[PDB]
């Protein structure tokens, strides 16, 4: 559109449980604070998932 | 000393004259302008800048 300069910008919300989702809100099932908020971080190991 | 006085038999005694003068005026020309580009109007944040 006119009168908005020469640049266009767009957001992106992919990281729902991917590795790129980096945050400090995590709390594990026991109730303690943990480093990563995402549950798995795109790991296919059965041990980590369990 | 300079009064106009006649006599009993007076002719060609007190002559006077007159004078006129002139005034004048003239006219002149003034002006100024400004320039702009299409991009300046289209991409500026403020519409109605003109």
């Amino acid at each position: 559109p006119k009168h908005y300069g020469k640049t266009i910008k767009v957001y992106e919300y992919v990281p729902l449980l991917d590795d790129r989702n980096i945050n400090d809100q995590g709390i594990d099932a026991s109730g303690a604070t943990i480093v990563n908020g995402n549950l798995y971080g795109s790991s296919k190991d059965i041990g980590n998932i369990t | 000393s300079k009064l106009p006085l006649l006599t009993e038999n007076g002719g060609r005694v007190n002559r006077v004259g007159f004078t006129r003068i002139a005034r004048e005026g003239s006219i002149h020309k003034f002006g100024f302008f400004y320039e702009f580009t299409q991009e300046s109007i289209d991409f500026d944040s403020d519409d109605g800048l003109m």
